[PDB]
């Protein structure tokens, strides 16, 4: 049960670099415009 | 920042020219869970310093430095020096470094060569820059600093600015005596001199030649605590500066008091001195009584000023002091004594700051200091700092005992901040006299009722001016209906806007189709419909989704870098929605923070509309049952196509609507209903976000982009449809060239996009398990005649 | 920054690269264990 | 440590089908999925979801010639004090009672059907 | 070793996502100045 947890770890670490990579881009081009 | 492993240790491997292995990379990693906001050395540090100076080949530097380090009182100078001495333990560790350090060092030195103490002046350089830091740190106030009267008048305390040649022995004694009071009290002597103090100094005193060598060795004793005392007023004088600080002031204060028991020494002695009833051995008989007692209490002193002590250095100094001054029992309570005090100086600030909720920083003396950040910007802005920088914290500022629940105490005070922030400002009942105390335990002990206290007071506040129970009432209608009329009116009004490109759209006809639209349904129970509205994006949800999706995947300037400005402005994708709430009153949804609530309105409202124009085209289709479809090749496909395209687009919709919808929906009431902080509906609120997001399974590039595949399919499919109704209706251009029963074709081509998503959702089935993938290969193989057929193509590998 | 105290630091400990990265480490307080075994892996390079 | 026989006998059957699939097609979701359901019927339902914590998987070893009980094996986690009492060694004593509990018990349920 | 390939694709995806929100972080930080 506890062995299929780091895919979860792994599912959230990526969405929140997903989100991180959009609201960065968001804010560079903010910055760019 | 909290990736700033990027700028140290990643140069670190690049750099330190090892970027074979590991690097400093993985170096990272190791000291990124091992890094603390506070210190938690505890170790033999004698041991540790034994080690370095037995391994040091130049013992001298390295045991002066292990003294002069100290001078400064500089941060958590045991951790480089356990490193100094760990890192000369492993010779082929230092040889790999020079290695790693030495060639790069030849490469730099090849590139270079191609193309005396005045306290007066010591003091005053320091006042003035000390001045001008207070002038910094106000950043628009006045001083209650020192005058420059203050500086001036020299010797403005009064400072310590006879023919001997054969006075008998008892004379001589006598005159010594007579000399020693006068620079006891700061005078000069009778037959011998005094100069004054070398800077950092008392009196550099100049015997007399005629005082006898015995004579001359007794009074070494007395100049000691002579030149203790003359620097122990100067340095009370230092701390009485504004520069030095109201507790520096308060500590020079205990000290005067202190100091007035040194001038009642001096005239108790005095009085057998006029009395003339003294004695060279008596009288030091009774300086020992308090001789050293001068240089203890001139110790402290000149911790402070050496370690230039502002905020709490002098604090953490004092009490590391009063955690040794043992064995010296009377200054082990003397310091205890100052501690206890001088807490209250900036104890009532905590207290204020713990208790008041509003901490003066006047100094700054707290480590929380009420940082500018203006909360009515953070809902409108995708990066915001209010919400955490509404109070900063001085790390660098803390006492000792103080940095023990500084954290907690950060957070203590962090809610108490936002009580203040909240309008109600308030003292925390719990206001335990914040003062210095042995008992460090107790210190958090009613720090924790504090906090409790200012937690739960959070959440009642939350509970009442806050009352995110209708914001998530009314949000249910926002971004997800919740009501067929919730978002009915939306999709039929939004046609004509829509229609119009959004080139072609025309704000004003939105906004008075908006205000129609609210007024059109009777779902109006909800009352946080002002905070809401409607926006637009000018990029398609997909034109931003997908960039970040592949982030700098493979489209880092192919798409996500290049401009919605080299497609068109089109109406459906480029619309978005609006909606804020205040500062106080929950600017929670920043643009990230907010767009990431609104984008599910735009996934939900994409596939709506997509429904919405496959119901249309089916009940357009109602006249076919008066006949044989068999007769309508360009118009009987179309019932094919739809009987496989309900199961790519409106069957996928259930898996949306159920498994994942209620999950994410459901995780946000129970993690709300327990959630006590703000943290804890944060998460709450997260897990209805992210979790949510998961589910719709928007974050996958790839996976994505086969889904949006799919559903262009679908929209592409639905507007062939239309316009060959419109081309064969009318018929009883362009859209008779969008088929002529190719829409045959193109439900061929349908089918063959449902069969790659059916592989996509296979493949999340078999790469990622998972429920959700599960559930579309569940969903995609409701029976075989359109999934045992794609069965064997999933086996068609 | 204190990177004069740092090179203080680097002379006290006369080595043969101000190496302040560490430093910065050690204001992020990072542990001696995860240090040591840093500071042998970036000598292996 | 091979307690409660309605599920141990539920894992064992519920893995012989695994067992005899293969290694690389072992249903992870599926493990979980027939730990829940055995504790929600037989009476390990009395268990805690705590229990359910404790409850805990492993990958063995890289063996995909060994047979599918050989290979079968359950965890158990212990935290903080319990942690500092079930030692990694400890821990590994456990784990190779239910190994050795598995063997018996996928066997077991082979032999009462043999 | 489904469990390991799990957490491998964690490890990599997270060291991944790391960089990225780090260089994020970096240019946005040199932007702001």
């Amino acid at each position: 049960k506890d062995f299929e947890n780091q895919i979860t770890e792994l599912k959230k670490e990526n969405f929140n670099l997903k989100l991180r990579i959009y609201f960065l881009e968001e804010r560079m081009q903010q910055e760019f415009h | 920042s909290e990736f700033r492993i990027h700028h140290d240790v990643n140069e670190l491997l690049s750099l330190l020219r090892v970027h074979g292995g590991d690097g400093a990379e993985v170096y990272i990693d190791l000291l990124q869970k091992n890094r603390t906001p506070y210190v938690t050395t505890t170790v033999s540090a004698h041991s540790a310093k034994v080690k370095i100076a037995e391994f040091s080949r130049t013992p001298e530097d390295f045991l002066k430095k292990y003294d002069e380090l100290k001078s400064k009182n500089t941060r958590n100078l045991d951790p480089l020096v356990y490193l100094l001495s760990k890192l000369m333990e492993d010779r082929e560790t230092l040889q790999y470094l020079q290695q790693n350090a030495k060639e790069r060092a030849e490469l730099a030195a090849s590139a270079a060569a191609s193309s005396g103490p005045t306290w007066q002046q010591s003091l005053e350089l320091t006042r003035k820059m000390l001045r001008d830091k207070q002038s910094k740190k106000n950043s628009g106030q006045r001083l209650p600093v020192l005058p420059a009267w203050v500086y001036e008048r020299p010797a403005l305390l009064g400072d310590f600015l006879v023919p001997i040649g054969s006075l008998p022995l008892a004379s001589q004694e006598a005159a010594v005596v007579e000399d020693l009071l006068y620079v006891l009290v700061g005078v000069d002597g009778r037959y011998i001199s005094a100069q004054p103090l070398t800077g950092r100094q008392g009196r550099t005193f100049l015997v007399d030649p005629n005082l006898d060598l015995s004579i001359r060795e007794l009074v070494s004793r007395i100049l000691p605590v002579a030149a203790s005392y003359s620097t122990v007023t100067r340095f009370i004088e230092e701390k009485s500066s504004f520069e030095y600080g109201q507790v520096n002031h308060a500590l020079a204060a205990a000290m005067r008091t202190l100091v007035k028991e040194y001038l009642v020494l001096v005239t108790q002695l005095e009085q057998l001195q006029r009395q003339g009833l003294l004695s060279l051995q008596k009288l030091w008989f009774y300086i020992q009584p308090a001789m050293r007692s001068l240089d203890i209490l001139a110790s402290l002193a000149t911790s402070v000023d050496k370690g230039e002590c502002i905020g709490g250095a002098t604090l953490s100094l004092l009490h590391d002091r009063s955690f040794s001054y043992t064995g010296d029992s009377q200054a082990q309570e003397l310091c205890l004594h100052l501690t206890k005090a001088a807490s209250t100086p900036y104890f009532e600030i905590l207290e204020k700051w713990i208790y008041r909720g509003i901490i003066d920083d006047p100094y700054s003396e707290f480590m929380v200091e009420e940082h500018e950040l203006r909360k009515e910007k953070i809902q409108e802005d995708y990066n915001d700092k209010y919400w955490d920088q509404r109070y900063t914290v001085v790390q660098r500022q803390i006492p000792s005992f103080l940095q023990k629940m500084a954290g907690k105490v950060l957070s203590t005070g962090k809610y108490l901040n936002v009580v203040r922030e909240c309008g109600h400002d308030v003292t925390c009942p719990v206001a335990k006299e914040v003062v210095y105390t042995l008992k460090e335990r107790a210190y958090v002990e009613q720090i924790e009722k504090a906090f409790s206290y200012a937690s739960k007071v959070l959440l009642d506040f939350l509970m009442g001016e806050k009352e995110l129970l209708a914001h998530l009432r009314s949000i249910k209608r926002y971004f997800l209906m919740d009501q067929g009329d919730f978002f009915v009116h939306f999709m039929d009004l939004t046609e004509e806007e829509l229609k119009k490109p959004v080139d072609d759209i025309t704000p004003t006809r939105l906004e008075a189709l908006l205000e129609l639209a609210l007024r059109m349904s009777t779902a109006n129970t909800d009352p946080f419909k002002d905070d809401l509205k409607i926006d637009l994006m000018p990029h398609d949800l997909i034109t931003q989704l997908l960039r970040v999706l592949a982030i700098e995947t493979q489209q880092e300037k192919a798409m996500v870098h290049a401009d919605p400005t080299e497609l068109t402005l089109s109406g459906l994708e480029a619309f978005s929605f609006d909606y804020v709430v205040t500062w106080p009153l929950s600017l929670i949804i920043n643009r990230k923070a907010l767009t990431r609530y609104q984008m599910l309105f735009r996934h939900m409202f994409y596939c709506k509309h997509v429904e919405r124009q496959l119901c249309s085209v089916w009940i357009s289709n109602k006249a076919a049952k008066r006949f044989s479809l068999h007769s309508a090749k360009w118009f009987a496909g179309a019932f094919t196509l739809r009987q496989r395209m309900l199961n790519f687009v409106q069957n996928i919709q259930s898996y949306m609507m159920f498994e994942v919808m209620e999950p994410t929906w459901h995780v946000l009431e129970q993690n709300l209903r327990s959630a006590s902080n703000i943290d804890d509906v944060l998460g709450h609120h997260a897990s209805f976000l992210d979790n949510c997001l998961k589910d719709c399974m928007l974050t996958n590039p790839e996976l994505l982009r086969v889904f949006s595949k799919l559903m262009s399919v679908c929209v592409m499919f639905t507007n062939c449809l239309q316009r060959f109704t419109q081309s064969m209706k009318l018929d009883s251009p362009q859209l008779a060239s969008s088929f002529e029963a190719t829409i045959t074709k193109f439900d061929k081509n349908f089918s063959a996009h449902l069969l790659d998503l059916l592989a996509r959702l296979s493949i999340y089935s078999t790469s990622d398990c998972e429920h959700g993938m599960a559930s579309v290969i569940s969903r995609l193989d409701f029976n075989g005649f359109y999934t045992e057929r794609l069965e064997r193509l999933s086996a068609e590998r | 920054a204190e990177e004069t105290e740092l090179f203080e630091l680097a002379q006290a400990a006369g080595g043969a690269e101000v190496f302040k990265i560490l430093v910065d480490l050690l204001k992020l307080n990072v542990a001696p264990l995860a240090v040591f075994q840093m500071l042998k892996s970036m000598c292996a390079g | 440590l091979l307690g409660q026989g309605d599920f141990i006998r539920h894992l064992m059957d519920l893995l012989k089908p695994e067992l005899v699939r293969p290694a690389t097609t072992l249903y992870q979701h599926n493990l979980t999925g027939i730990l829940e359901t055995a504790v929600r019927a037989t009476n390990a339902q009395f268990d805690s979801p705590e229990i359910l914590k404790r409850l805990d998987v492993r990958l063995l070893e890289v063996s995909p010639g060994d047979t599918g009980w050989d290979v079968f094996s359950l965890d158990y986690h212990v935290d903080g004090p319990i942690a500092t009492v079930f030692t990694r060694e400890c821990m590994s004593h456990y784990l190779r009672a239910f190994n050795f509990l598995w063997r018996a018990k996928r066997v077991e349920y082979i032999l009462t059907d043999i």
